[PDB]
């Protein structure tokens, strides 16, 4: 079935758990009661259609791991990869990186769209 | 009805970040319409540019104030900040903030509607 | 010298707790098993291992959204069925006077009155049981629910039955379980393992003994919300069955009345046989035991050396005040004062016998409004269920003093609730997520 | 904080109003008056995944400039790019080719079809 | 004028089924009576958001004739190419690799996965 | 049943535009499995394909007639017309119109059934 | 049906033709059983 | 003012106005409700 090995690498490291990425992306998606159920559905379909969205916002649309262009402000954290990786798990990461999640949000996305209009002006010539 | 209202300190120690924040009522910064600048004008001088800022965070400066001086605008509230540090006295000026409808190709820079006008001796 | 750039991860493993509503999965009735999903036969359990998870049963949103459901549940299961709006009349009653017995004096009254029929024009006389409860005082009597609200018969065909039902959860969201053993609901579980959905969680209502559920794994459990402050519940889950047997030793008739085109009234007609209070039988060894168990374990959260005192219901509502529950139709109001009347201190085959009190008129929630009227059950009635818990309060104002009191309490049934749903969380998975990694795109 | 300046570029040329696209394309997806919400999400998903749908049938998934190779009919418009991109507005351009959409849509859904056929050709050798 | 001829190919070969698939994949989107029919809506809305979410799995998002790098075992079918594509229809198919279908989807997403996995290591450098 | 009929005049002025509309009353043309033919014989000699259409537009005609007709096909109303430019006198002929299924390749070009057969004289 | 009255306790010149004392039989919550009961209605509201 | 078609007469005029007229009305009249049962759990509501 689909929840087979659901979550599972929750206590793995971030390198762990990053190959494990297929089993949670693909759990995302599946009078009065009928109402329930129903809107439940179109919830989680709305989620899993703005997550999309945003996504494909960033360029990283059909892709599972696709690593951006987008320079990494010491600001945020200032831990090495030695230490995050192979030393922190995914849920200590995100309790740490939660107050510029937006910020990183904001500059993928003028990234991209400043990528997009490089290869446009590239391609008239 | 469209215009714009400045508002910080009139008076500051000659050595430390100025603040002034130019708050618009009418139209909006998240528009990407409008670039918003921050004229600037000695007594006994012309009008000096000092920055623009954009909808989308790309600013930018005059070349002589180009390390001295930072533009933020927020979008949320809808205003903007001119942050001028070590300022001197050649900072005595009435600091302006323009609205320029270069967002859009119809026309060139056209500063038409000017803030009230701050005088922020120093 | 970094040279490190941000990287986008989809589905990672990350959640946040958050609230939305479950939905059925069975596997007619008041619990209709219709519009409940159907359960898989193989459930699935992810073990999830080196992950603490802080939980707080007395926070979760899925035990008021289960007590909405059950509402709702009831309220439609009642809607097809008569209502009895012409059963408000003058009753002329008298007493029972035949095979008298002298716990059951005091009680079912033969009452007669005119009650429409088929014809609009036209007026039968009918006659019936109704006990002391249902009736009150206006030689003339009223039933009790007359001057709250006209309130709809129960349809035979249906049955009361608890039927468990297994809540999953939505997509994009997870249940998970603490397994950890000797768990006092709130806190971290370092043991965590996410489940597609719930185990039996059978909707049974009662108070103070809370009937057929699940039993603690290791030993008696005492879970409070605040056990410091005296005005919080205290749920004690126990580890072995205290089966009960609870029964109505009267052999009782069922007559159909017609009171309109199509609606029949159900009313108790002939008690053929010995009239005799009903009554609830618990073991004696087995609740000594039991008792004994639940002194430990409380006697580690209240000192070593602490006088502690088993006291009758204080008062209130007959809801409130005894133990009632459903076995057949017949809501048995058995009253706990011989099972709650002991002191324990630092230091055969017979078996009790509580009294119990048949009811017609039911307001089981705390509503006012709405009843209902159990029709009467033929032959006799035995579901020798199994006592796993209780509410237990503490009488504040002892102070210091050694003394402490502790007497059955609830009232409200989200407690019956709570204990079989606090080892389940509710959570959200959040699958973006952002990190550094030695990357460029172009 | 979405919203934070939906349309806004209405006024403004095509080739500035270019450069805004993402502030637009960020809020188009995000007892009977339940069945209100519920029906008014359904339809603003409904037309979202038809758009997408649409979008990725002539290869431009996950892009939003995206350029493609079928040629611009003079029969359509025979407006300069230097009287489009700089003298008129995106309203004014919609309401000239409303009439004229139909069969761009399907040139660039055959134009795809043949490329990929195409692709798979030149691969398979 | 979407409907246009669906299933049309339904009696061709496969070869000559394969170059009509956007004809069959355009058409995939589009008071109890009210829910009956909404639920319709999302029943369909949730079908092609899986079938999406699978496809995107494989590395094929936004590409009708995807062909990947998972080699074909010859115990699943024994028929050589010019037996299937000159010879054989689609639904024939379908029937005759029916009980082989599960482990194929499991090898093209860790074929993917493996893909994503090795780009990152080798783009790393 | 599936059959086709063409309609258009039967004697039109020789050097202009010759409309014909061969409609189908069968098989769709919208379907992806029939390409239909235009085949023609003149008095005293044999047939002669002009061209063929498919329901997305792949056509091709005779290379002969390459210059001088147009082939089109509408499957909102499911027919497909036939426009033979600058006709001339050798053009007097009868004007079939045929299904060949040529697509879904189990079989080549095979032409199964024809229309009843209008005959133009021009 | 309603028995009505004009009232006549401190009334005006404008509030005459107006609210009426109506009396009339009504069911009460035991179905055999009936009670007299009264209103002040205004004039708008009832009819001959 | 404001109407679809001001030389039609049929059609209605809507006039806004810039500044408010502050207007109060008012019922002297003291009256009483009394609840009396019609029915179990129904209660009528009427003028003392
Ligand atoms: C707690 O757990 C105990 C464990 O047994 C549980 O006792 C069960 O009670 C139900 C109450 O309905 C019993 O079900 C009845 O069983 C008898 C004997 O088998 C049947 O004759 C009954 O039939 C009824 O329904 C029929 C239609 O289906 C009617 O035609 C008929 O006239 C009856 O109305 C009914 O099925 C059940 O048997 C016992 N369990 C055992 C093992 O006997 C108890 O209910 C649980 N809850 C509580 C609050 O005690
Ligand atoms: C407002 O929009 C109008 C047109 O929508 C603009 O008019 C154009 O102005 C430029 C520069 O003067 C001319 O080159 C164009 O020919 C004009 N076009 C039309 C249709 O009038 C006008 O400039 C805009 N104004 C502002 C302040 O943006
Ligand atoms: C209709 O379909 C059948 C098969 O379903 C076709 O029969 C095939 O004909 C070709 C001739 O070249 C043979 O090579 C195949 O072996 C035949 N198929 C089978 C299963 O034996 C038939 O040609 C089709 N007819 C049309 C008009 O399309
Ligand atoms: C990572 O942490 C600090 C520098 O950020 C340093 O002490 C440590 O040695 C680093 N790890 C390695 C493997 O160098
Ligand atoms: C029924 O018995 C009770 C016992 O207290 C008594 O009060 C009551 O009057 C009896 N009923 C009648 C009708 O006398
Ligand atoms: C109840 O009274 C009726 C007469 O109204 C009589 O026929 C019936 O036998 C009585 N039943 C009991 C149990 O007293
Ligand atoms: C039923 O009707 C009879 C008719 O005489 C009457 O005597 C009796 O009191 C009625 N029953 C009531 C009011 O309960
Ligand atoms: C209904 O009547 C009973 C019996 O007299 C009484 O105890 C109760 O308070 C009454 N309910 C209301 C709402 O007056
Ligand atoms: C009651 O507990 C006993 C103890 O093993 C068990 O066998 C029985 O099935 C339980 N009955 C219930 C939960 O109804
Ligand atoms: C429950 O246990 C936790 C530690 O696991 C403790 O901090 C808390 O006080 C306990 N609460 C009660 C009511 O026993
Ligand atoms: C429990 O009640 C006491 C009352 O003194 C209070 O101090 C304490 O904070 C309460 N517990 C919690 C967890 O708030
Ligand atoms: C109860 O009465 C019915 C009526 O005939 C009888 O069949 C049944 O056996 C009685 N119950 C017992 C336990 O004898
Ligand atoms: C309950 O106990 C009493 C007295 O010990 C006995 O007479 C009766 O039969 C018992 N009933 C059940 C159901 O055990
Ligand atoms: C309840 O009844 C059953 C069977 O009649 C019996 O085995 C059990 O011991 C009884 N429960 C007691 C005596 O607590
Ligand atoms: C049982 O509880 C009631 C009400 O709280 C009380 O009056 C009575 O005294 C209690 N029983 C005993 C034996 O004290
Ligand atoms: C329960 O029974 C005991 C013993 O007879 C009695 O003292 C107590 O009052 C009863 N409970 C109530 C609420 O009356
Ligand atoms: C558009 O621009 C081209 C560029 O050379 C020019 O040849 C043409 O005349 C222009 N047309 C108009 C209508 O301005
Ligand atoms: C299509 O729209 C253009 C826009 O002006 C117009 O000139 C033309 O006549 C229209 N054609 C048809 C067939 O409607
Ligand atoms: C009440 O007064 C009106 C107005 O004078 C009169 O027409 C009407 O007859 C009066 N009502 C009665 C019952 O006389
Ligand atoms: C109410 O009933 C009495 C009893 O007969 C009757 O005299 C009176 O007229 C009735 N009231 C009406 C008809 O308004
Ligand atoms: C308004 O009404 C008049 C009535 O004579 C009519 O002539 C005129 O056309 C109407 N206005 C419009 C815009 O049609």
């Amino acid at each position: 079935a689909v929840f087979l090995g659901f979550l599972g690498a929750a206590g793995s490291t971030m390198g762990a758990a990053s190959m494990t990425l297929t089993v949670q992306a693909r759990n995302l998606l599946s009078t009065v009661w009928g109402i329930k159920q129903l809107q439940a559905r179109v919830l989680a379909v709305e989620r899993y259609l703005r997550d999309q969205q945003l996504l494909g916002i960033w360029g990283c649309s059909g892709k599972l791991i696709c690593c951006t262009n987008v320079p990494w402000n010491s600001s945020w954290s200032n831990r090495n990869l030695s230490e995050i990786w192979d030393n922190m798990t995914w849920l200590q990461w995100d309790k740490e990186i939660s107050n510029y999640t937006q910020i990183i949000y904001g500059l993928l996305e003028e990234s991209q769209n400043q990528q997009e209009k490089n290869e446009q002006d590239l391609l008239a010539l | 009805q469209v215009q714009l209202q400045e508002s910080g300190p009139g008076l500051v120690k000659p050595s430390e970040t100025l603040s002034l924040t130019c708050a618009v009522y009418g139209s909006s910064i998240s528009g990407g319409y409008f670039y918003w600048h921050w004229i600037r004008q000695a007594p006994g001088k012309g009008l000096e540019w000092i920055g623009d800022v954009y909808f989308s965070g790309t600013t930018g400066y005059n070349p002589s104030l180009k390390r001295r001086v930072r533009i933020s605008a927020d979008t949320s509230k809808n205003q903007f900040s001119l942050n001028l540090r070590s300022v001197t006295a050649a900072d005595t000026a009435v600091y302006f903030c323009a609205r320029d409808p270069r967002g859009g190709g119809w026309v060139p820079n056209r500063f038409d509607v000017w803030g009230a006008g701050v005088l922020v001796t120093v | 010298a970094e040279n490190l750039w941000v990287t986008v991860y989809y589905g990672v493993p990350v959640w946040k707790d958050a609230e939305t509503t479950l939905f059925c999965a069975s596997d007619h009735n008041v619990w209709a098993t219709h519009a409940c999903v159907p359960t898989d036969p193989n459930p699935q359990e992810i073990h999830l291992e080196n992950v603490t998870e802080e939980f707080n049963m007395w926070k979760n949103n899925m035990v008021e959204q289960m007590h909405t459901d059950i509402i709702s549940l009831w309220d439609q299961s009642l809607k097809p069925c008569v209502k009895l709006t012409p059963l408000c009349v003058t009753l002329q009653c008298t007493n029972v006077t035949n095979n008298i017995t002298d716990d059951m004096r005091g009680e079912l009254k033969n009452c007669s009155f005119n009650m429409t029929t088929e014809l609009r024009d036209k007026k039968q006389k009918v006659y019936s049981l109704f006990y002391r409860l249902d009736v009150v005082q206006i030689k003339e009597y009223r039933l009790i629910n007359c001057n709250t609200s006209a309130c709809t018969q129960a349809c035979p065909k249906v049955s009361f039955e608890p039927i468990p039902i297994h809540y999953c959860a939505p997509a994009g969201f997870a249940i998970l379980k603490c397994k950890d053993k000797k768990f006092n609901g709130t806190g971290p579980c370092p043991s965590v393992s996410t489940v597609q959905c719930t185990h039996g969680i059978k909707p049974v209502v009662s108070t103070q003994l809370l009937l057929n559920g699940s039993l603690a794994e290791e030993e008696v459990m005492i879970r409070s919300e605040n056990i410091t402050n005296n005005a919080k519940n205290i749920l004690v889950q126990f580890n072995t069955p205290v089966q009960i047997n609870c029964t109505r030793p009267n052999n009782n008739t069922r007559k159909s009345i017609r009171i309109g085109p199509g609606q029949a009234f159900y009313a108790t007609g002939d008690i053929i046989g010995d009239i005799r209070q009903a009554h609830c039988n618990v073991s004696k060894a087995t609740w000594n035991e039991t008792l004994g168990k639940v002194v430990k374990q409380l006697r580690k959260h209240f000192g070593n050396n602490t006088i502690i005192r088993f006291a009758n219901s204080s008062g209130g509502d007959l809801e409130v005040t005894t133990h009632s529950f459903n076995c057949g139709g017949e809501f048995f109001y058995c009253n706990t004062s011989g099972l709650f009347n002991s002191t324990w201190i630092s230091n055969s085959n017979d078996s009790i016998t509580l009294p119990c009190r048949i009811k017609q008129i039911i307001n089981m929630w705390q509503r006012i409004g709405q009843c209902m009227y159990a029709p009467p059950i033929q032959g006799v009635i035995r579901c020798v269920s199994n006592i796993t818990g209780l509410i237990l309060t503490r009488d504040g104002g002892s102070t210091n003093s050694t003394t402490e009191t502790f007497r059955p309490g609830g009232g409200d049934m989200r407690d019956n609730w709570r204990s079989e749903l606090y080892k389940y969380k509710v959570v959200k998975i959040e699958p973006l997520g952002v990190a550094p990694t030695r990357c460029k795109r172009r």
